[PDB]
């Protein structure tokens, strides 16, 4: 719904101000690293079938108290929702790396999540432990410090997008609590 | 004057009536579907009417296309849940006909009951576009062009606005696809006594609820009643 | 908003799928055009009070009947509040000139503009002909580039095709 | 088809509107990318046959259990049927690199892959073993160009990511 | 639904064939004429609101028999429908210049359209006569042969694009007669 | 819970009518059948690890590709991860024999089952590759008879049809 | 109908699934039922007009108000028309007795019972006394068994409660 182009607009809308020449020369900084933004999305979406399976098997070996009967990923049906819950959390944060704004997440999934998990009993500490693998997989994928596959491109800056995807993966915990 | 419990711009949904009213809202919503499914399997036989799946992998994921739709119509913004709370008092009050005072105060207070009586009576009266069928090519293209302008509610500005997302996981769409073409084969004939319980009350859904005037389109339901129940002008934003 | 970002990531949202090479071919056009197509957006906001001064009078230069008794522009505040509505249709164009789309023009300008104008006895042709005057004001020297004016002439004509 | 010039000409259908000035920035970005991807599609059209057999050995060099009775790779007609579907799966991404996106694979390939490999008991882990061995034969010499192998190795692991 | 690019891949699977180099010169004809055609689709949509304000008013200054009492376009309950039955045409022809193939016209509006119109009592002799004007609007808008309208782009010819827009205005005429 | 008890009274619950005389013969259908369907359970109430040990890596005997670096069963708690899923299977068919039907597998074992080994890249026929090693072991000597060997092949044949 | 077969094959039709063992358990008790229940199908064929003649005139004895003007029995054609409806009734309570379920009581007996006696001004209280001279007659002295007598009044004043 909203982007990094339409964040400068909706901020300048509140002052009733026109968009000038020096407020939006930081908008062509987004175009100066524009092919860095598009060389670093294909590392995440082409590994996103491994990454949901690396995460839902990742978090369970530290807390195997909820694969126990009476837990919260015990049943194969209960695990099937967890392969459907966490699949769309990395699908929504792949949009916000493209959009340049962390408000794709705020209104497609985060609204209504926090009063369903108090009704569907989901523990909050185990959920951010699953997302904390994925923020470490994403910083390992958009630069070339990965496990097995190296997405070899023409190299240069990679860390200004790496703190940005760290700034999109942290706020899953901001409304899981 | 503040520092207590009152906010200056919080996020409600409107419509709230306390904590002790949502239990009375949702239990009397469930009593509507208790009376609405008393005519599909009301004899004692699950008919050719319900059919919750087609094959083995088409049954159990029709539940997850029903409570994700409960969640998709729960993260609506503060306008569009203020919107249909005032529209449940308009649309579902045009469902009883006889304005009786007992079910006047209930339906204009309990909006989940108001959003289930208009949805319950549209499956008792077989008057959706899951139960309707054409016979003419003139009946065909008029019917599917009202369905083309029923997508103007879902995308009103050139963006899809996520309330017809029809699937969250990476193959849920093609499981949602074949269930639609099976349901017009499931509701292909329904009886020999059907296509007149699916046709004559199709001219009793549009012409008395929505268009009180406009005698041309009142005379087109008499020509083609396939578009008379594929119209869906109950504002569900779909 | 109807940016080029939003119409390709909401179509994937309506199938529940990940971004693709379809969606990444969209963004390369927003790299290629934005070194020309948002370069008039400095110069619509360099001078606008020298430009909507040529758009505020040209309503009344060709519609002198509005400055009469019994009509819209009776006293001079209806000659002075009538100029901010034509200023607000120029802040919405350079908002649209940077986002890559007709997002704010459709959703803040032409959203609900059928009903406020006819109720207040305000004609839409007074709005349209004042800023269709600012479509015969285009060239390559001292305005923007030759492949940057057509990215600006299409947003004025988006108003004229939709207010009509 | 799920191409980008097929997407936005259906996004403008359902609201009842013209091609706006956002969707036809994407059509310029197709010409930005088709200057370096359909020049990587005549190369796999140059070899329809050399690059199916190396994938055809890569499903058999590690899975030597198929030649047991009652399994997939029974006799040589069942191993020449093994070749002809990865002949299809490189015919399928032949079409993806000349249309523009993930068009035919969502239609023809992956729709129904959940139940053609569960009812016929065809082992889907041997499907991704073949095409990943096609994926690492791209190089800086000896192949397509350095911005031409980005798009060949974008739909190749997408088909891996669908079945996974 | 379909375009110029996916038209040749259905002709591949007449025989399960491929697209190579000399099978791509039909699509090299479309990737070369790329700045012509995008300068011929904004020329239509910039003034289509006047193209419906000329055509059905050109229908009455050629034959004013539809404003007769008893006609088909008599009242504004019938006149506003006629300003909608022509208005959705100029959407659908404009995608056909974008997609490089007449497909979206055939899928959405001209299947059974003449079977639809004769049950509405629509006189079909005024129908082609309205949109035969529209065949000549587009060839005089992608060229600069208008009276006052001068959307002057760069130099070069667009008369083979004038050949193909009438190849998207003929299929409506074989579907409403 | 699909049984001969809940489903024949949910048939009375759908109509909104009373408990009917059609129900009382179907509960007589498990007055009589609980001399063998309640007498096949206790053969594996005292046989839990003797079944799953020699049958469990009989899967691994017939499949010599589940042991590699980059594959599933590299180390032994992942072999115990393979083993405990077979421990859940005959645990759940103990509950099927004592309720009335295939209900406690229809919720707790087979619902949402087919995709979650596919995303975990496990061969779903390799679960079937030890239950058919266990289906032939019914016998009227050494166990309960062949009128009770139709209710241990009323629930171990529905499980191999669930992964089909 | 609504038989015990046509209940359990409808609930498996209600999801589109195979008939599992609980559907096969649901008619095994008919072997323990239709060796005894279907013995009650002869006693109303042996009294076609014998038991309707001595029961129906006693309804005219305790409701002797049908000889007034404005009533049914003002002449001789309503004498027979009361009797032959019970000849339809005792066939159809036998017709649920020969199919098991509640089908022919609901397919041809009660579905519309609210409307066919109020416009016709016929009392539903007389239908309670129509079976109350038949419900109090089920004696295993001088008749056959109570094994085919646990269901017979439990159909017959269940027909009263359907009309009540
Ligand atoms: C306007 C009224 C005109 C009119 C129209 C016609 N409608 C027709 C059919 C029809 N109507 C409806 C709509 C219904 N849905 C619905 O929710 C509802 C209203 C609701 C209540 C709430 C409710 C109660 C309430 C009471 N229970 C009481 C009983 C007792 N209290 C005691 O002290 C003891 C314990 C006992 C007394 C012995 C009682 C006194 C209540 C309050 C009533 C009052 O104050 O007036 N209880 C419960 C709990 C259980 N009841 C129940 O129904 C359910 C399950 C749902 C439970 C668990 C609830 C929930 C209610 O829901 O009942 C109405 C009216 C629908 C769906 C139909 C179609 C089906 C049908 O046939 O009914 C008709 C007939 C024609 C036709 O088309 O069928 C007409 C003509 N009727 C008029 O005459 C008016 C002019
Ligand atoms: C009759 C003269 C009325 C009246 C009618 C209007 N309806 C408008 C839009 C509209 N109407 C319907 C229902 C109607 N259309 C159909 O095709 C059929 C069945 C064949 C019926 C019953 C719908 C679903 C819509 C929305 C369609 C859309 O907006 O795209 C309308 C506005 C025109 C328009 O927006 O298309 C009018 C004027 N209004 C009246 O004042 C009288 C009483
Ligand atoms: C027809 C719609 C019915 C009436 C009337 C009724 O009372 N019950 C319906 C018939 C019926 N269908 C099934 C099987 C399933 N029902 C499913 C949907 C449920 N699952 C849900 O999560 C929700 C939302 C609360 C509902 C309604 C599904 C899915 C199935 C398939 C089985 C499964 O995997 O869950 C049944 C159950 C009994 C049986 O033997 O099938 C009934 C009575
Ligand atoms: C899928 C195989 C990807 C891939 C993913 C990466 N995982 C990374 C870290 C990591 N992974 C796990 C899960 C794994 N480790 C375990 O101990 C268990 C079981 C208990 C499992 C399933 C965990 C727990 C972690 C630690 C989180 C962290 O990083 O702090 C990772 C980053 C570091 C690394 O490379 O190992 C990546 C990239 N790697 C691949 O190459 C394929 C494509
Ligand atoms: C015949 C129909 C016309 C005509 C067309 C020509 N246009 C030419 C170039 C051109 N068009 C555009 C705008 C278009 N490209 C986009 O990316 C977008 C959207 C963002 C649009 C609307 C641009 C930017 C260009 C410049 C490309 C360039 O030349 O560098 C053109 C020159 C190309 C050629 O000769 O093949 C022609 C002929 N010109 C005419 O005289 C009539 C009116
Ligand atoms: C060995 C013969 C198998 C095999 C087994 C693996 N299963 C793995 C994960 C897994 N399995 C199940 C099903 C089972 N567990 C339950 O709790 C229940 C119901 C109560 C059932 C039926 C589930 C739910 C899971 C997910 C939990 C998890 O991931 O631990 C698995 C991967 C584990 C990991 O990587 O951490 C393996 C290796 N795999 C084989 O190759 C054969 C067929
Ligand atoms: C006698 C003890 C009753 C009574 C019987 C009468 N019924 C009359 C008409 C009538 N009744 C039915 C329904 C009934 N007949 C059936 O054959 C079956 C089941 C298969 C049922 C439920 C119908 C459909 C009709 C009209 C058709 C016809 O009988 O030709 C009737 C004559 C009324 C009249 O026509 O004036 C009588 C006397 N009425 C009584 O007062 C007691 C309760
Ligand atoms: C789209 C069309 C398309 C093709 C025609 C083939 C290209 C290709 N790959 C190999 C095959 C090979 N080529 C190499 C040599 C290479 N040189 C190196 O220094 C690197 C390690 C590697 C690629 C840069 C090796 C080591 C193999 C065999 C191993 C393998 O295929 O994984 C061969 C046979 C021998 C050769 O010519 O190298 C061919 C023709 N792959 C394609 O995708
Ligand atoms: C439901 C309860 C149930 C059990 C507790 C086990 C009983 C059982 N059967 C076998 C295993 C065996 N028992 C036999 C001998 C047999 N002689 C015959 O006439 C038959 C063919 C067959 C017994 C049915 C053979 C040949 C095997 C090995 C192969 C097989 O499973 O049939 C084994 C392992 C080795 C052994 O002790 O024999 C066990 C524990 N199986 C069950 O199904
Ligand atoms: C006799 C009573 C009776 C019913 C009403 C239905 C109730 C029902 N509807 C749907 C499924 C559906 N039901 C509708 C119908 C509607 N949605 C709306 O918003 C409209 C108000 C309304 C009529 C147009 C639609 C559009 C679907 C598709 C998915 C969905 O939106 O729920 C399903 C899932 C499986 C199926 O398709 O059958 C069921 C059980 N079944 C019954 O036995
Ligand atoms: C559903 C989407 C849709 C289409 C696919 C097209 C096609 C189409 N046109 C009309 C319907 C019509 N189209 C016209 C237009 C004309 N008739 C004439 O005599 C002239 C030749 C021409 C004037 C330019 C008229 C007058 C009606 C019928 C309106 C009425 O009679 O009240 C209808 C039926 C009702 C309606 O929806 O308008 C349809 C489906 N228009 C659409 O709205
Ligand atoms: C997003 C964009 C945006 C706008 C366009 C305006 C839209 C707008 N205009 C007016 C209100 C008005 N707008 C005009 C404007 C004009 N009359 C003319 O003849 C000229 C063509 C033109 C300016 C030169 C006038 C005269 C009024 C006052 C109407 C009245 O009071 O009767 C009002 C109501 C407020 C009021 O009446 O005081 C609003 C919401 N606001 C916005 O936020
Ligand atoms: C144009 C669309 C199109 C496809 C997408 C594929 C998909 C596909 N494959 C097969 C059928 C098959 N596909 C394979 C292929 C393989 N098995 C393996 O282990 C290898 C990984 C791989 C080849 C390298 C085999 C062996 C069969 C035959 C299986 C059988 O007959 O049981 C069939 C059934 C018809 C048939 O071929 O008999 C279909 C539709 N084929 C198509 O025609």
């Amino acid at each position: 719904m909203l982007d990094a182009f339409s964040r400068v607009v909706v901020n300048s809308d509140a002052k009733a101000a026109y968009v000038g020449g020096s407020d939006l020369q930081a908008l062509k900084s987004f175009i100066a690293d524009g092919n860095k933004r598009l060389d670093a999305v294909n590392s995440i979406v082409s590994n996103a079938s491994c990454m949901v399976s690396d995460a839902v098997s990742g978090m369970i070996c530290e807390n195997p108290g909820l694969i126990s009967p009476g837990g919260n990923c015990y049943t194969n049906r209960r695990m099937a929702a967890c392969l459907r819950d966490g699949e769309i959390i990395l699908r929504y944060v792949s949009y916000a790396l493209l959009a340049g704004d962390a408000s794709v997440l705020e209104d497609r999934c985060l609204n209504g999540l926090k009063e369903t998990y108090i009704a569907l009993g989901v523990p909050t500490n185990s959920s951010i432990r699953a997302v904390s693998i994925m923020k470490a997989q994403a910083v390992a994928f958009i630069t070339n410090t990965a496990t097995e596959r190296k997405m070899s491109f023409a190299a240069g800056d990679c860390t200004s997008l790496a703190s940005e995807v760290a700034s999109y993966f942290d706020r899953v915990g901001a409304a899981i609590s | 004057k503040f520092l207590g419990t009152l906010k200056r711009s919080k996020d409600p949904s409107g419509l709230r009536l306390g904590f002790y009213g949502r239990k009375a809202d949702d239990f009397m919503a469930r009593s509507i579907a208790m009376q609405a499914k008393a005519s599909a399997a009301g004899s004692g036989v699950y008919t050719t009417q319900c059919s919750e799946g087609a094959s083995k992998g088409m049954a159990e994921n029709a539940r997850t296309a029903s409570l994700a739709k409960q969640f998709r119509q729960a993260q609506r913004s503060a306008r569009e849940m203020s919107f249909d709370y005032y529209e449940g008092r308009k649309y579902a009050m045009k469902a009883v006909g006889h304005i009786c005072n007992y079910e006047e105060k209930i339906f204009q207070q309990y909006n989940k009951t108001a959003a289930a009586y208009v949805m319950g009576k549209q499956e008792t009266l077989l008057s959706c576009d899951r139960y309707a069928q054409p016979a003419n090519k003139a009946e065909e293209y008029i019917q599917k062009s009202v369905q083309m302008q029923m997508k103007k509610r879902s995308i009103p500005y050139g963006v899809y606005t996520t309330s017809c997302a029809d699937g969250t996981v990476k193959g849920m769409a093609e499981n949602a696809r074949v269930a639609k073409e099976s349901a017009n084969f499931r509701a292909r004939q329904m009886s020999a006594g059907a296509k007149a319980a699916a046709r004559f009350n199709a001219r009793r859904v549009a012409n008395d609820w929505h268009n009180n005037g406009c005698n041309y389109e009142e005379k087109l339901t008499s020509r083609f009643p396939a578009a008379a129940s594929s119209v869906r002008p109950t504002t569900n934003r779909y | 908003m109807k940016s080029v970002i939003t119409t390709v990531v909401s179509a994937a949202d309506a199938a529940g799928r990940f971004p693709s090479n379809s969606d990444l071919e969209s963004i390369q056009g927003n790299i290629q055009r934005s070194a020309a197509r948002l370069e008039a957006a400095e110069k619509l906001a360099g001078n606008h009070e020298a430009v909507v001064k040529e758009a505020g009078d040209a309503c009344f230069a060709k519609y002198a009947y509005l400055k009469n008794p019994g009509e819209a522009g009776e006293n001079q505040e209806k000659i002075n509040k009538c100029y901010r509505d034509v200023d607000h249709y120029m802040r919405l164009v350079n908002y649209c000139l940077v986002v890559g789309g007709t997002g704010p023009l459709d959703e803040w300008g032409i959203a609900g503009a059928r009903e406020v104008y006819r109720t207040l006895n305000l004609p839409t042709s007074a709005y349209v002909a004042s800023i269709a005057y600012t479509r015969d004001r285009l060239c390559v020297p001292r305005d923007m580039s030759a492949q940057a004016g057509v990215e600006f002439s299409a947003y004025l004509d988006y108003l004229i095709n939709a207010l009509s």
